[PDB]
């Protein structure tokens, strides 16, 4: 078991075509007619796209071909649509008597427009104060590209801790999304008159304000 | 309950992983291991319409043994002539979920028409992919009398497979003329079978008198007994095997010329390809002629009699020689 | 297998040509 | 036809033994002709292959794990399991169930199971706390806030499933404590609420917890 070498990423514009490469030993890809390809999509499971070097199961699109020459195989998407953005994995049988995978390829669709995030703030539930915890909820959705950057404000007023924010997570429509949780004390929450979630995307800043 | 169907089978073998033999190393992938308790089911009150000549299992076996030759019998033009272990192993062909194999048990059943003692097997017996002409080697064996398979005997154009009911041996050697070889058969024994044959051809041939003669002409491969012993192609003169007269007051043993050959005609693709100098060790495949392949002159009609000369060459027929009593079928 | 070649080829000796798979036969 | 569902613990302690099972269904598991494989993928990293088992005894494993790995075939055969010893956080992955298989060739993995995540860590399980996120002020936003839980994951359903449209459950933060928390919201009419009632349906698994929560236009 080698480990199979693909690029870390390819790219291209819609309507275009690109290939992904997978290199192994003469005993991997080599070797046999047992190379396959898997598409991912976050956050589902791998989908069989190509098998036996260049065979395509029913219900897979027309634009995925597989090829091979030497110890390097290739997946060729022919007619890029902005929804083939995913990870691809090459895999072969080996001998040994076993299987190896390539390290993956995050293919990216260039030219995508950039999308401001929609934001929604939520105050502590009224029954959450009854536990004497507070926790605000900013929900940042549909922004190309994430990352984004969040800073909190209590009236004036920088704030940290207890801010807990997420790395942006690619969504089914290749636009991104993230959340941030600001914790307070229920007295800490009513000291002030308004609180803000400041979400700044690329150039601009959006803020939403919450009050008791 | 079923309709005929073809579908990519799967293959099963006792192929031992590590051992470096070709057929093992090709089966350890592409093939799955062997079941120790496989099961035959005798079906009900059942008769089925077989036909060994239109059986997709022989076209899958066929493309199988091809993906074996050019891949583990590299040609000397040179891609490079690595030489390695070569003794066929028995391969079983099986059915994927939702398809079954119908076996036939009529002992004296020409692989065509209705059968009646039909069982359901999961796999076919262990069949070795033994490529040859003239004779069918270390294969299975007919179970009662001898059976004369052919797609339509009135057509002299159709190859004729006989399945021997008794097995007689061929000791085929070369020593250590770096290509002289020879194949040794006990004639005592082998003349009683072909006699027993002729007898069984007269049944099929209006008690007409039956004769044997060398092939009329062709490529060597089908003019002689071409086979593979441990990676060397042999080409035996057989004239001493279909000798009439000796059958009267005759002689004991038989020895066959046979010349190993580097330059040969392909049966995977179309073309040719040379092979290296052999090993000057010794080579000796003891084989069982289980069945022979012939063609009928017929050409007269009439002429009071019928003529038969050895044949083979369509390897598809080497398989139809052991996959004749099987047939694949789809269920629900 | 090449049939037409095989036919011509056996015609030398006055025999007809037939393929035996990838091999050429004469009768 | 052919389904594959993984089951088993979602939390293993370091040094302990991880154990899961595929349950084939659509099946069978000793029909072909087929192989039954286990595969993992750490979060954000790449696909790794563990093993294969054929309906008879035979196993096929990755030599990188051969020293802590077993696969077997159990209830009437039908299902096959994984057993991975002496774990460390190196084995935190989504585990996958999958079938190959070797008809007269083709070695490729189809029919994949959506995968069971498994976290290797000694921190103890925590059930979450749920609180409602009221709507305020067409289309209002509301949802439950699922708080403080370990490990992952937590599926939130809404209205038992009577409500699949407009359900953006979000990815979970790993707060600076040991543990997670996430929100799920819904976009639905405003002429509706005050006549429609929205229940959560948060359901952590490693702790066992199916909390229904009302929202709550308070
Ligand atoms: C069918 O199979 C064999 C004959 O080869 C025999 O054991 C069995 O009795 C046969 N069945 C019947 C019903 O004759
Ligand atoms: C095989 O036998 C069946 C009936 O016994 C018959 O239909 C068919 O013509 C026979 N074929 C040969 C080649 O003898
Ligand atoms: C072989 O077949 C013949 C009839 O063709 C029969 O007489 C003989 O006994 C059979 N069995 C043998 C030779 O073992
Ligand atoms: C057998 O083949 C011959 C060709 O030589 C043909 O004339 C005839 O139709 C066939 N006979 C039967 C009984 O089908
Ligand atoms: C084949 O011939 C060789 C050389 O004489 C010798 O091993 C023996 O006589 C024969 N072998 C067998 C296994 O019959
Ligand atoms: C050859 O076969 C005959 C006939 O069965 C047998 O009796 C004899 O022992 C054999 N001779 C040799 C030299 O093997
Ligand atoms: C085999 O010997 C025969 C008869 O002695 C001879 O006529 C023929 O040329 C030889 N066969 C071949 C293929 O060389
Ligand atoms: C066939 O028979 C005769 C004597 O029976 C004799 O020519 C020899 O044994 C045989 N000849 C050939 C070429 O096989
Ligand atoms: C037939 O089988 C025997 C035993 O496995 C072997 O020695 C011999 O080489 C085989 N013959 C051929 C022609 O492959
Ligand atoms: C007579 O010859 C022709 C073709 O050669 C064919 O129609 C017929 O089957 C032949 N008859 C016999 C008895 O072979």
């Amino acid at each position: 078991q080698s480990v199979l070498t693909q690029p870390a990423s390819v790219s291209g514009s819609p309507g275009q075509s690109i290939t992904i490469s997978c290199t192994g030993t003469s005993s991997d890809v080599g070797g046999y007619k047992y190379v396959s390809w898997y598409q991912q999509h976050p956050d589902k499971a791998p989908k069989l796209m190509i098998y036996e070097v260049s065979n395509r199961p029913s219900g897979v699109s027309n634009r995925f071909s597989g090829s091979k020459s030497g110890n390097t195989a290739s997946l060729t998407i022919s007619g890029l649509q902005a929804e083939d953005e995913a990870d691809y994995y090459c895999s072969s049988y080996t001998s040994s008597s076993t299987w190896v995978f390539g390290g993956g390829t995050k293919l990216t669709v260039l030219g995508q427009p950039k999308a401001a995030p929609s934001v929604t703030l939520f105050p502590p539930s009224s029954e959450e104060l009854q536990a004497n915890k507070a926790t605000l909820v900013c929900l940042i959705s549909d922004f190309y590209p994430g990352a984004v950057t969040v800073a909190w404000k209590a009236d004036s007023s920088p704030v940290k801790a207890g801010v807990e924010t997420t790395t942006p997570s690619k969504q089914s429509n290749n636009k991104y999304a993230a959340s941030s949780y600001l914790s307070l004390t229920p007295e800490q929450w009513k000291s002030h008159r308004s609180y803000s979630c400041q979400v700044t995307h690329e150039g601009s800043t959006v803020e939403k304000t919450v009050a008791p | 309950v079923w309709k005929d169907a073809d579908t990519t089978l799967f293959c099963a073998s006792d192929a031992k992983a590590h051992e470096t033999e070709v057929h093992n190393v090709a089966a350890t992938h592409a093939c799955v291991p062997t079941d120790p308790n496989p099961q035959e089911i005798h079906l009900e009150n059942v008769t089925e319409n077989f036909n060994m000549w239109k059986n997709n299992m022989v076209e899958q076996m066929q493309e199988d043994v091809i993906s074996l030759w050019d891949q583990w019998l590299q040609p000397c033009v040179k891609q490079a002539c690595p030489k390695i272990s070569f003794d066929p192993i028995p391969i079983h062909y099986c059915t994927p979920a939702g398809y079954v194999i119908l076996k036939c048990n009529d002992k004296n059943f020409n692989g065509t028409g209705p059968c009646k003692n039909v069982s359901s097997v999961q796999c076919t017996h262990g069949i070795k992919p033994v490529v040859s002409t003239q004779l069918l080697l270390n294969g299975s064996l007919a179970e009662e009398e001898i059976i004369i398979r052919s797609e339509n005997l009135t057509n002299n154009a159709k190859t004729i497979i006989v399945h021997l009911n008794k097995s007689v041996e061929i000791n085929c050697t070369r020593p250590s003329d770096i290509r002289k070889a020879y194949c040794e058969i006990n004639g005592t024994k082998w003349n009683k079978v072909l006699k027993q044959v002729t007898e069984k051809l007269k049944e099929h041939f209006n008690n007409k008198t039956i004769i044997f003669q060398p092939p009329s002409g062709g490529d060597l491969e089908i003019t002689m007994h071409s086979f593979n012993c441990r990676g060397e192609f042999f080409y035996c003169n057989t004239t001493q095997l279909f000798n009439n007269t000796c059958i009267k007051g005759c002689n004991g043993t038989i020895t066959l010329p046979c010349k190993i050959k580097q330059i040969i005609n392909m049966w995977q693709g179309t073309g040719q390809a040379m092979y290296a100098p052999p090993i000057d060790g010794k080579i000796n495949c003891v084989s069982n002629i289980t069945g022979i392949l012939l063609t009928r002159d017929g050409g007269a009609n009439n002429t009071s009699n019928e003529t038969f000369r050895p044949g083979g060459g369509n390897i598809k027929d080497n398989w139809r020689s052991e996959l004749y009593k099987y047939k694949v079928v789809q269920i629900e | 297998x090449n049939l037409h070649f095989c036919q011509l080829r056996c015609k030398s000796l006055g025999l007809l040509g037939r393929c035996a798979x990838t091999y050429c036969a004469c009768v | 036809e052919v389904q594959l569902v993984e089951s088993g613990p979602g939390l293993v302690k370091p040094s302990q033994t991880l154990s899961l099972t595929c349950t084939v269904s659509g099946a069978s598991i000793s029909s072909g002709g087929y192989f039954w494989s286990w595969i993992r993928q750490h979060p954000g990293k790449g696909l790794e292959w563990i093993g294969n088992i054929y309906y008879i005894g035979n196993t096929y494993y990755n030599p990188s794990l051969k020293s802590r790995l077993t696969i077997s075939v159990d209830t009437t055969q039908n299902q096959f399991s994984l057993k991975l010893t002496s774990v460390t956080a190196a084995d935190t992955a989504v585990y996958y169930c999958a079938r190959v298989p070797r008809l007269r060739g083709g070695n490729y993995f189809d029919s994949w199971g959506q995968g069971t995540l498994v976290t290797v860590s000694s921190a103890s399980t925590k059930g979450p706390s749920v609180f409602p996120l009221a709507p305020s002020s067409g289309t209002a936003a509301l949802g439950c806030l699922v708080k403080d839980y370990f490990p992952e994951p937590v599926t939130v359903s809404w209205n038992s499933g009577a409500l699949t449209s407009g359900v953006h459950t979000f990815p979970a933060v790993l707060q600076s404590s040991g543990l997670y928390s996430l929100s799920s919201v819904v976009t639905v009419p405003s002429s509706s609420l005050g006549t429609q009632t929205y229940i959560c349906n948060v359901n952590h698994k490693p702790s066992n917890t199916k909390v229904d929560k009302r929202v709550e236009p308070k």
